[PDB]
């Protein structure tokens, strides 16, 4: 799983320091492993429509 | 490793 | 000239570096500092 490139969310989610929007409080966080377990299982069902 | 946002978080106990 | 290069390596480090100078993993515990200076959130974006 490759991720974007960290200076898409510094320039445009974190671009007002004064301000605090509920994108913000969670782009700092850090999946567990049954977080990412459940991404497997969203990226298995886009694999197989219907 | 660490963002300034989850200090909060971590801060408020 | 102070000089600071665009790998993205270097300025991950100095990031590193500034963030545990200004703000430490000992005296976090003890002295119980607030996060709303605005020098420790403008410590956020200052180096990507």
């Amino acid at each position: 799983y490759i991720a974007p490139n960290p200076r898409i969310s510094s320039i445009t989610l974190t671009q007002r320091i004064t301000t605090t929007g509920p994108f913000a409080i969670l782009t700092g966080s850090t999946p567990t492993a049954q977080q990412l377990n459940d991404v497997r299982k969203i990226y298995l069902a886009l694999m197989f429509p219907g | 490793l660490l963002s300034v946002f989850a200090l909060q978080e971590i801060m408020q106990k | 000239k102070i000089v600071v290069t665009d790998d993205a390596k270097k300025r991950y480090k100095i990031r590193l570096q500034r963030f545990r100078t200004h703000v430490p993993k000992i005296k976090v515990l003890k002295k119980l500092i607030d996060p709303n200076r605005m020098t420790v959130r403008n410590l956020e974006n200052q180096f990507v």
